[PDB]
């Protein structure tokens, strides 16, 4: 059984649902925003300042108020997926657009024309933001963006700035929970994977459980090694060279492995055998990456080269390999620069499509493995409750730092939307109702700065008026520093946020709020 | 407690001042400091203190061994 | 369906939840603290004085009050995991920080700045505690620490002091329930495991049921022995030496075992065979630990030596072994006294990284087996109900004794926190709200001493004033002895607790309590 409600009754339900969701999220906005404790059915409650985390939990008993809440939750969800930051700003913007749109509709405006006017205004606002955008000069902007996104935490900003330099432009940064109270940065350069150490007898550094080979030969072969007859020819010729030998396969069984280890103990060869990483389809690409990095080729099942007939011609080579209990690293063969570049070009071309289908984001890691490096930031705290909140802030700053490199940086503290909203004064349209939609965006763009002031104990309208006039007297980058409560140049002070975050937040907020305003009836099941 | 101080803390210090300073030393509640009560003029008739404890113990003892209460049913 | 509460209403719920949990735990604090009986659904109720045990059982009907209770339970849980003692002190500290933080916030202070001020104060307090820390000189402090942590039980302190000496600096102590009413200490030196006595006919002393062998040869072979054709060649050469032979194998069955027992009865050899300890990978390392201690080499499938091809060259040796119905003990390998130090270093280097992996002392047991010994304290009482509480106290004193060796000892009775809080008077910060956070820690650090006095029937504020003034008139170590009710030197009186416990308690209490103070809204499901 369904019930349908119409007109002002329908919009009243939607407004109540949107307001109750937005009121919970908006308390976390700004440098003086406060956190929200979320009940978890099993275990410790979650304390968080993250906007999308709070929004994802909200749900209401009233079927019609819930519909309003669930629509605005999409604003925070989409912003997190695309930018990873600005979810609270997007939620604040969505409420402002919806609330002002209802006032215009209540005056008799056409709901569809308001949406058309809103779309035109957002196109102008996004263009203005890109004009204010400044490309990241280097470490100074990176450390400033990380500090601001981490809720003004210079310790986190320093670590992320170091991580960006270590892995470079094409590297990847991963955030994990440390097992101790300290927060550490761990960087590894070159190829590595989660396999190795088929037997303890390959020890070369007993003080560290490390198997170390210098200028080793790398054997990339798919299937098992299960007998001496085929393993001997590969061993029969590496002895002549005298260089160390490394074996990568799915496994080496007892009859096969006992040959090398009894040979390794006597020192006729210095070698080690490791299992090939991955499963199923995901095998060949890694070994192909490993083979192309080593300057040799991968012995492939499709290739048909019998293990007996192999030689030193296609045997791979590296400079240094380190093997431990569960990990092996290859420094690099520094070969095939153009060939790997094609895979780098292709993988990123595949990423933009495979990101909607892959099981894990490790496809990006495949790019970084043969072209850059990976950095692991292990967040640590005295307790689990503090660690969860600290780790979330680090993830937000990592995402914001990545977004800043792509599209530059913009004045923070909500100044960018205030500056962009000024151009809407010159945007005139012939339709009266579409003009109301433009006016809605102008008021909405100036809402985040007022909420930041309100959270810090200042009047939003007083702060907004000063910031508007300071744009003419001092410059476009001047704003309000809610941390200490005075006006200054935001870009010089380091209060900046990425252009991508600001652009995505206004676009997502307008798309949902504009769609909701066109509604006239709500259909929901009777409880 | 009525004046805004912890009762047991005040009592403990008044007990200490009974041998550090003298028997008449106590706590002034008008101004929150300890002083000699007799010199300060904070004195009571000894009949009041004597009768109060005697009267209070008499009614309390009566109610401690009361075994029955007889009263009319309120309609 | 969620409901969100804000501001003072939210903090009122949290304070009620924290207070109700803390009130139950705090009755167990001090030498005159009393115990709590916890209902168990099936069986006898548990009587305990353990702070974390009481905290773990607390749960409330109100979802918002339960949120406060579950967060503070993390303070007691983390303290038990890290130090094993001081869980009641940590819970008392957490309530004091949270209660005073709410008062500051109600006056208009910024919650985020209070947390920053709290963090600075804890850093200073922890530094001061390490200044007061005195290293453990020997048995005197070990007995004093064990006695205090066992609730002033001298008999328990004596036993633990003996156990520490027996196993040495690198041994391990295990607490178990005795089958009788007496409490006993049992110490074994050297390697031992839970296998042995494949056949009852291997008897050297029929009075005691064991198979003592003098200077035996130890045969470390991984797989099964199941034929005469391979056992006999190894038997062909042990007879020449005339020394006894010990077999460690996967399983000796009828056909293989019948050879020795018939031969053992005839007296041509004196030998015994035992089960190999462990399963899976836990097999591999154990015989490797046995092989290195005995001076021989383990005959693994990996090594490549067949059973009949073995000889005296790699056969292990020992001075004397004891094998009984369920235990085999090797008392001395007479070799590799230099190699094990490298092995020892390799082990704890793995131990610290595998602290995330292990859930049983087997990680340290293997290290303790070869480098030291193990001591089993079997707690006994006339009744299961009394035994449960007595065993808990013994475990607390064992953990405290271990923690005292690591980081030294500090004056007890809450004096250390009082002395450390004195340095907070000199700590000034530029932000007014951060100063309130420092003042919160100063009051919190002085709460445990007041609660100990309150549990003993004395006034906490009166005791605190005297202890503060005695710090300069007499010395820093002077405090209040709540057991008898007079002031004295705590270090001379033996009222001391480990530095690690005091440091861990304040750090865990501040991390959780500081995090909760930044909360503004609570999201919980409607019941
Ligand atoms: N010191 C400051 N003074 C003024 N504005 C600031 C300051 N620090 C940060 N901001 C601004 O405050 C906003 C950041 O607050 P934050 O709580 O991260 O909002 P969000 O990014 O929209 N949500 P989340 O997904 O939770 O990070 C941005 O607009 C910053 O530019
Ligand atoms: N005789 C004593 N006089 C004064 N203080 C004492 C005395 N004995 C112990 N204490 C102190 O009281 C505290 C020990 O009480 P206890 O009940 O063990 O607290 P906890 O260790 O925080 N909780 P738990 O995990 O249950 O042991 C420490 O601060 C001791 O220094
Ligand atoms: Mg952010
Ligand atoms: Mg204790």
């Amino acid at each position: 059984a369904k019930k349908v409600i119409y007109g002002e009754d329908a919009r009243a339900r939607l407004k109540a649902g949107v307001d109750k969701l937005a009121n919970a999220v908006k308390v976390t906005l700004g440098p003086r925003g406060r956190e929200v404790i979320i009940e978890k059915k099993w275990g410790t409650p979650v304390v968080t300042k993250d906007g999308v985390t709070v929004a994802k939990e909200i749900e209401f008993k009233d079927p019609y108020e819930n519909m309003g809440a669930q629509l605005v939750k999409e604003v925070a969800s989409k912003t997190s997926d695309v930018a990873g930051d600005g979810t609270t700003t997007a939620t604040v913007l969505a409420q402002a657009i919806f609330n002002e749109g209802l006032r215009a509709i209540a005056s008799g405006a056409n709901p569809m024309d308001i949406k058309r006017g809103i779309d035109k205004a957002v196109e102008t606002v996004v263009n203005e933001i890109k004009k204010l955008s400044i490309p990241v000069s280097g470490r100074k902007e990176i450390e400033q963006v990380a500090t601001i996104s981490a809720n003004n935490d210079a310790t986190i900003g320093k670590i992320i700035a170091d991580a960006m330099e270590a892995v470079g432009k094409d590297g990847v940064i991963t955030v994990e929970e440390s097992k101790s109270a300290e927060t550490t940065l761990e960087t590894v350069q070159g190829m590595q994977f989660d396999r190795g150490y088929l037997s303890p007898y390959f020890v070369t550094n007993p003080d560290k459980m490390e198997a170390v080979l210098e200028d080793p030969f790398i054997l990339i072969y798919e299937k098992k090694i299960s007998n001496v007859k085929d393993l001997l020819p590969v061993l029969e010729n590496v002895v002549r060279a005298g260089k160390p030998l490394l074996i990568i396969a799915e496994d080496v069984e007892a009859e096969a492995l006992a040959t090398l280890v009894v040979n390794h103990i006597k020192g006729v060869i210095r070698a080690c055998a490791v299992k090939a990483p991955g499963f199923g389809q995901r095998r060949k690409d890694y070994l192909q990456d490993i083979a192309i990095l080593t300057g040799g080729t991968a012995i492939t099942e499709e290739l048909g080269i019998k293990l007996e007939s192999v030689t030193l011609d296609m045997l791979g080579r590296a400079d240094k390999v380190i093997v431990d209990k569960d990990n092996t690293t290859i420094v690099g063969g520094k070969g095939s620069k153009e060939a790997i570049q094609a895979r780098i070009e292709q993988i990123k071309r595949q990423i933009l499509e495979t990101t909607s289908d892959y099981d894990r984001e490790k496809l990006q890691e495949r790019l970084a493995k043969l072209s850059g490096g990976v950095a692991i930031i292990r967040v640590g705290a005295a307790t689990e409750a503090e660690l969860k909140e600290k780790k979330a802030r680090v993830e937000d700053a990592v995402h914001a730092t990545k977004a800043a490199v792509e599209e530059g940086i913009v004045p923070g503290g909500g100044v960018a939307l205030v500056r962009a909203s000024e151009a809407l004064d010159n945007l005139k349209v012939d339709n009266a109702d579409q003009q109301l939609g433009i006016d809605i965006i102008k008021k909405a763009c100036r809402t985040p700065i007022r909420q930041i002031a309100a959270n810090s104990g200042f009047e939003g309208y007083v702060v907004l008026e000063k910031v508007l006039q300071l744009g003419k007297e001092k410059g476009k980058n001047w704003g309000f520093d809610a941390g200490v409560g005075d006006y200054k140049d935001m870009v010089e002070a380091g209060i900046i946020d990425p252009t991508k975050v600001v652009r995505v937040a206004i676009q997502n907020a307008a798309s949902v709020a504009g769609t909701m305003l066109t509604a006239e009836a709500l259909v929901a099941e009777i409880p | 407690a009525n004046s805004g101080f912890e009762g047991y803390v005040v009592l403990e210090k008044v007990l200490q001042l009974g041998k550090e300073k003298g028997k008449n030393w106590g706590f002034d509640a008008g101004v929150g400091d300890y002083k000699d009560m007799v010199e300060a003029g904070i004195i009571d008739p000894t009949k009041v203190v004597r009768v109060a404890i005697q009267n209070a113990a008499s009614v309390a003892g009566t109610m401690l061994t009361a075994e029955a209460l007889v009263a009319e049913i309120p309609e």
